[PDB]
């Protein structure tokens, strides 16, 4: 709920469920689980998950920082002069593929604003090898920055975070990290007024969930009831350090970052471990909120 | 203990490089293979994933096993995932200087051909590559858990010898032509977020 | 039920003798002696009534009856309410231009485009010989059955495609009668359903005395299903894969029969077929139902039951998404405001659908965990029913898509219950040969391509697809044979610029909106799907390539880059003459040497195919997105006019061969101010140093290049730059 | 151990060296065939491309019993010594080829010349009808250095061709020593001359009382 820890990687690599594909923000899930293997490598661990499986600290996915705050489009939120075909019908192709608003008209956008999307930090895709190899040619896909986008996390301002933070400016976020990405560089600032005031999690209203979450399994009937959002599929294998052996997470299909709603649901943390693996495996989602009008 | 140190450098380019990117086109007259680019600024980048095998294919010819594999990973052997290395890129620090020296772009075009053995007909191709003497960032973020703390200072003996055959061998490609002499410079040790003191090593390193 | 077919067949049948007609020049109407062909034919005495008794004048002579349906079937199917040939449907597109009329022929196997003109307005009284008497061969002992329901729906389609209705008409006159018969069988099958869910029987005063009743009221369904994930399920190849053209291929195939098996489930399911779905494209497509809970549960039933199957084999990498307009007899000329608001509510509803995607159970059922996975179906990421194909762990679906990759050769597709791959639930889809037909067990069999029936009884789909030889070697056919010409492959994707646009709004910026009705747009995306899906195997049919995907609104073509621009010339140079000029198409041809991969070679074919997209409405975009054409400058400047000035010029000497060309496509490049001042001396230098016997040849070719190279235009100067690349590439030892 | 050796030399000219470089369309009365140089400094370069490839189809001469249709084919003395694209274990092949950029310039401006690289003219004339055609192309001149030097690395992977291959790159400097080297050289272009060929062990347990003793 608290300020906001600003990132900028200038050298992305951010999944997509394959490797020659990369996202621009990395659903929350990323940036937990690099909080609790960076407190691994100190012995940490046992202190972030009694932060964690307590709800005093929240968290938000990752969205553009240029100059201050952009928010997710409403998905499936523009509200419904119906002439002029050449242009009414013609620029829903171009309202479908924005997903990403400025604040100071995030009120203008829900009564119905252009939106012209700037080109913040374009999806480069570059050609690797492995020398002597068979197959050699994997692509890796590489977000890439336009020198001011940033990414911004928002989370209670807590010193154990903090320090977690503070290494993963040094450990990297992303995919190919031992290969050069995901290095960012921190720097904390605060939140507006007119975000940090709608950052609710219980308000009975029309609200949006600001990061990937999913509800709980009462909760999740009434959640898609009013909920119009995506589930963009939280996958992939399960980092572990005592395996010699790579097992694939359970296959938790959030509701990603964008999911709009109407009373508003309690989120969990929501275990994926292997069948028979000796550790737990966290995979965050419990939404920080965006109320939409009000 | 927990402690994470980088390896600060500027890399110096003695001769080209060639780190190829995606091929687009020939167009006829145009540059054959192009080298690999920053997206935004069209600068020549030796990206970090060049610069971390390239040691690797330096440190198995000396260090042979489990010191590789702690160095750099694995997908087999339970402790080294991830094997204590996190690199980066290194994006043309002397853009500033680099007009004082007087040059028109940072890319050269180095001519060549293939003579045919027997019926001795070029054919010649245009390989594009950085400039002389340009000086880069390099960066390269060592973390020290309590496990290794018996052998970090063995394995910072590693990294130096890893640097001092990449001013051997070309770090780049098509290097067995030139394109390479490759020296660091500025080889220091500062420390970032990690309280491990690095007066044990810059006497080693410088 | 059984009455159910009579009453398809009734009401389908209608102006079958307006052909029997206009062949032999007969009596007073079509609806006495078509009915006496149909006596002559076969026995059917109901159908024969309501062949009888449609007209106003005639059904009073029928009587409750079949016929008072067969009349209302028939004026709502049509738009409104002798000697002619067929108008243009891009009569109707666009704006006031070139008015174009049809050709009466049939249509046959790779043999004929028939591009319409000013030329075909006299008329054809023999054809009719060979198309009227031509039914009344193949159709002479027709049985009327369930397993015969599908050849004659592919039928019309052979012969009254481009035979029209309504001749002596002024201004709606550009109706094809086999869409009309396949949309006045729609509207008897829809009738039929609204009045026999209702249980109403007397349909001799609801229907015909008081005909404003149902005419107001909102009984029908345009029903649709958008397809998603399509382009990811097709680009779900990546880069050193096995497939490249039989993967993708058998990937964009089978979810074309992926989109016709979801109605070819969703009408037997209701008591419909065939004839009720409309247009059937890149995954979406478009219906007419009828008004009921028996058509909206059921509907939302194989909704649920579909999403099951495709959760059950793919995990989200495919959704349907359904959506139903409610509309009354609305849609004849009100008719601007009838369509677009409700057809939108269908497409309001895709949205509404496609955005809140499934219920708790399913969901609960998906995240439930429950699962040790170790190995990946790394083409899809799936673990589901991992096998070990050729040393490789890939799963069920992506080895049946091996297995249809090598029996997408075959003609024929039927449906089985554990054969092949699923298409739905106990579903699934073999492909099968001519003579292995009638042995093994079907419900359903597709046949790629034809126009008679063949042996099963199958549905006539249509994908153009081709290998002239296999991928591998289109470089080693690049070479002329006398070792001329670079040893290359060119993919070309086309996309139809905003077919999105075209399909729409479309013809509805002509007139007041007299013109936006749907089976204009239902004919004009047949007419899409018959060029873009049958007749790419004629042009390329001498040329050497691959048609790998091709329809709707894209082509993805590999082959040898000669005939691959060649192709795509004469793709355009009759698409143009096709569609009138309008839709012009936006192609992006690359180079790609010898055995580099796909995926990274589709993905730069697609920045191209951008590149060229946005240049404006159309663009060719060759070799690299600084070669961006119109296509109008292309075609008529480099590759008739430039190309061959270029290849005579140095043909008919043997002084500048190939390093003047180089020199000249370098000041071409390069050119600031001071290089058409140094192409100034070095065209003169060059032209007094030529012999003197052909020394006016090279003074003429100075003249007439340093006409366009100092043009001042940038116009007439990167298309010279690309005629020498061309003729380089034409001329590489 | 692993062991790289590097193989510092003077390359002296004689009889100025001329290499090609851009022949794209340079200015009208200026130099039509420019040598290549370093970008930084402007001084002539002799790259490794062209001593590798020069010395390669040089010692197909020397070295390949049968004889060699392209690089591909050259023998399993020369593939590990030179690289090779199809065998299985001579890729990467153990020799880094590097530059020189014109070592002494405050020699050779001590000495009263105006630029390091002379503009020779040249033409031609036709036996027939005996027209004239003239060109203007640059040579550095005659009395350069060039630091040259080589990269031989010893990994483990040979232990018998440690004299096995410094008969043969000893004696292809004598054929550059004799050969031309670059550029139009039966015109008489180029002609280097390989002085003080110091071998000195930059990487492993190794001594070159065994190597200077054969390369002087
Ligand atoms: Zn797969």
């Amino acid at each position: 709920t608290y300020k906001l820890y600003i990132m900028t990687f200038q050298n992305a690599h951010f999944g997509s469920g394959t490797l020659d594909s990369s996202k621009l923000t990395f659903s929350a899930d990323r940036i937990f689980s690099a909080l609790v293997l960076e407190a691994l490598k100190m012995g940490k661990l046992d202190a972030f998950l009694a932060e964690a499986n307590q709800d005093k600290f929240t968290l938000t996915d990752a969205f553009p920082f240029q100059f201050g705050p952009f928010l997710p489009k409403p998905i499936g939120y523009p509200k419904h002069q119906s002439v002029d075909v050449k242009e009414v019908r013609r620029q829903a192709k171009l309202s479908k593929k924005l997903q990403f608003l400025a604040l100071e008209n995030v009120d203008d956008y829900l009564n119905g604003e252009l939106f012209e999307n700037e080109e913040h930090a374009v999806i480069d895709t570059v050609t690797k090898n492995q020398p002597h190899k068979d197959d050699n040619l994997y692509q890796v896909a590489t977000t890439r920055f336009s020198n001011d986008t940033s990414l911004y996390v928002i989370a209670n301002e807590s010193d154990l975070l903090n320090e977690l933070m503070s290494s993963l400016q040094y450990s990297g976020l992303g995919g190919k990290r031992s290969s050069g990405f995901g290095r960012f560089e921190l720097d904390i600032q605060n939140i507006p007024l007119e975000l940090s005031d709608r950052l609710t999690k219980n308000h009975s209203d029309k609200v949006m969930s600001l990061t990937t979450a999913l509800p709980v399994d009462a909760d999740l009937e009434e959640a898609m009831e009013d909920g119009h959002y995506l589930l963009t599929k939280s996958s992939g294998f399960a980092f572990s350090h005592a395996t010699n052996e790579n097992y694939r997470k359970q296959d938790l299909y959030k509701f990603a970052s964008g999911s709009t709603f109407s009373k508003t649901f309690e989120g969990q943390i929501v275990d994926v471990r292997p069948l028979d693996f000796p550790h737990a495996v966290l995979n965050y989602a419990k939404p920080l909120f965006f109320k939409l009008e009000v | 203990t927990f402690a994470k140190i980088k390896f600060s450098a500027q890399i110096r380019l003695e001769t080209g490089l060639h780190i190829g990117g995606s091929d687009a086109f020939a167009a006829i007259g145009a540059i054959n293979s192009p080298v690999i680019k920053d997206p935004i600024t069209n600068l020549p980048i030796i990206p970090g994933s060049s610069l971390k095998g390239k040691m690797r294919t330096l440190l198995a010819k000396v260090y042979n096993s489990d010191i590789l594999s702690r160095l750099f990973g694995n997908s087999k052997d339970k402790r080294f995932k991830m094997g204590r290395l996190i690199f980066r890129d290194a994006f043309l620090s002397n853009a500033d200087e680099l007009d004082s020296l007087g040059v028109r772009s940072y890319t050269e075009v180095k001519f060549e051909n293939t003579i045919d053995r027997i019926t001795a007909e070029a054919n010649p191709r245009q390989i594009e590559r950085a400039i002389r003497n340009s000086t880069f960032d390099f960066e390269l973020i060592y973390e020290i858990t309590d496990e290794n703390e018996n052998q970090v200072e063995e394995d910072f003996k590693v990294i130096r010898d890893g640097l001092k055959l990449l001013e051997l061998d070309y770090l780049g490609g098509s290097g067995s032509r030139g394109y390479g002499k490759v020296a660091f410079e500025n080889l220091k040790a500062t420390t970032v977020f990690g309280n491990y003191d690095v007066k044990t090593l810059n006497e080693l390193l410088t | 039920k059984k009455e159910k077919i009579d009453l398809f067949y009734g009401a389908l049948l209608h102006n079958i003798g307006k052909v029997i007609q206009r062949a032999t020049g007969e009596r007073k109407k079509h609806a006495l002696v078509g009915a006496d062909w149909f006596d002559e034919i076969a026995d059917n005495q109901v159908i024969s009534d309501q062949i009888r008794y449609h007209m106003a004048n005639y059904q009073s002579d029928k009587l409750d009856h079949l016929a008072y349906i067969t009349y209302i079937a028939d004026n709502i199917a049509s738009g409104v309410d002798t000697y002619t040939n067929q108008a243009d449907i891009f009569n109707v597109f666009g704006a006031q231009t070139d008015k174009r009329y049809f050709k009466p022929t049939v249509l046959n196997l790779k043999s004929k485009p028939n591009f319409a003109s000013a030329t075909y307005e006299p008329f054809s009284k023999g054809d009719y010989a060979a198309i009227a008497t031509r039914i009344k061969n193949e159709l002479a002992e027709f049985e009327f059955n369930q397993v015969q329901i599908d050849s004659l729906l592919n039928l019309f389609e052979a012969t009254l495609s481009f035979v029209p209705s309504s001749t002596n008409t002024k201004e709606i006159a550009d109706i094809s009668l086999a869409d009309h018969s396949r949309l006045t069988a729609a509207f008897a099958l829809a009738i039929y359903d609204y009045l026999e869910d209702k249980g109403r029987h007397n349909y001799k005063e609801d229907l015909f005395t008081k005909v404003s009743a149902f005419y107001e009221e909102e009984a029908f369904l345009l029903a649709s299903f958008d397809l998603s994930g399509i382009q990811d399920f097709i680009y779900n190849i990546n880069i050193a894969t096995n497939g490249a053209a039989k993967q993708l291929k058998a990937r964009s195939l089978y979810l074309d029969f992926m989109s016709e098996y979801i109605a070819d489930s969703l009408l037997d399911k209701l008591g419909l077929n065939r004839a009720n779905m409309l247009y059937v494209g890149g995954g979406h497509a478009y219906f007419v139902l009828a008004n009921t809970e028996k058509t909206v549960e059921t509907l939302v039933q194989f909704e649920k039951d579909f999403n099951q199957f495709l959760l059950a084999n793919f995990q989200t990498r495919l959704y349907v998404a359904f959506g139903w307009g409610s509309f009354a007899a609305k849609d004849i000329m009100n008719s601007p405001e009838s369509y677009r608001q409700v057809y939108q509510k269908a497409s309001r509803m895709i949205s509404k659908k496609k955005i809140s995607r499934y219920d708790y159970q399913t969901l609960m059922l998906l995240n439930r965990g429950g699962k040790s996975s170790e190995r990946e179906c790394e083409i899809c990421h799936s673990v589901e029913n991992l096998v070990s194909y050729h040393d490789q762990k890939v799963c069920d679906i992506c080895r049946g898509l091996y297995q249809f990759s090598k029996e997408i050769a075959h003609d024929h597709f039927i449906i089985t219950e554990n054969e092949g791959l699923p298409i739905g639930p106990n579903a699934c889809l073999k492909g099968v040969a001519f003579e292995k037909l009638s042995q093994e067990a079907f419900s359903r069999v597709y046949v790629k391509n034809d126009y008679k029936a063949g042996t099963v009884k199958a549905t006539h789909v249509f994908v153009g697809d081709y290998q002239c030889d296999e991928i591998y070697n289109y470089a080693a056919l690049s070479k002329n044979e006398n070792g001329l010409g670079i040893k290359r492959l060119a993919v070309v994707r086309l996309d139809v610029d905003d077919l999105g646009a075209a399909f729409m709004a479309g013809f509805s910026q002509q007139g007041n909106g007299q013109y936006s009705t749907l089976s204009r747009s239902a004919t004009f995306s047949r007419s899409m799907s018959l060029f873009f899906k049958v007749y790419i195997n004629q042009f390329a049919s001498d040329k050497k390539l691959s048609i790998i995907y091709a329809g709707g609104d894209d082509v993805f073509a590999i082959g040898s880059w000669q005939d691959i621009i060649a192709f795509t010339v004469e793709l355009r140079e009759n698409f143009i003459k096709w569609t009138n000029g309008k839709l012009t198409l936006s192609a992006g041809i690359g180079l790609f040497a010898d055995k580099t991969p796909i995926s990274l070679m589709a993905h730069q074919t697609g920045e191209l195919e951008e590149a060229a997209k946005g240049n404006e409405k159309d663009s060719i975009s060759l070799f690299s997105s600084d070669y961006t054409f119109k296509f109008d400058r292309f075609i008529t400047n480099v590759y008739d006019d430039k190309l061959e000035q270029i290849r005579y010029f140095f043909n008919h000497q043997d002084e500048r061969g190939k390093n003047f060309i180089y020199k000249l496509i370098e000041l071409l490049r390069n050119h600031d101010r001071m290089n058409m001042a140094r192409l100034a001396y070095y065209l003169t230098r060059l032209e007094e140093l030529t012999r003197e016997t052909d020394r006016d040849k090279f003074k003429t070719f100075k003249n007439l290049f340093y006409s366009w190279y100092t043009n001042k235009n940038d116009k007439d100067r990167k298309e010279a730059e690309l005629a020498l690349l061309l003729y380089i590439y034409e001329i590489r030892k």
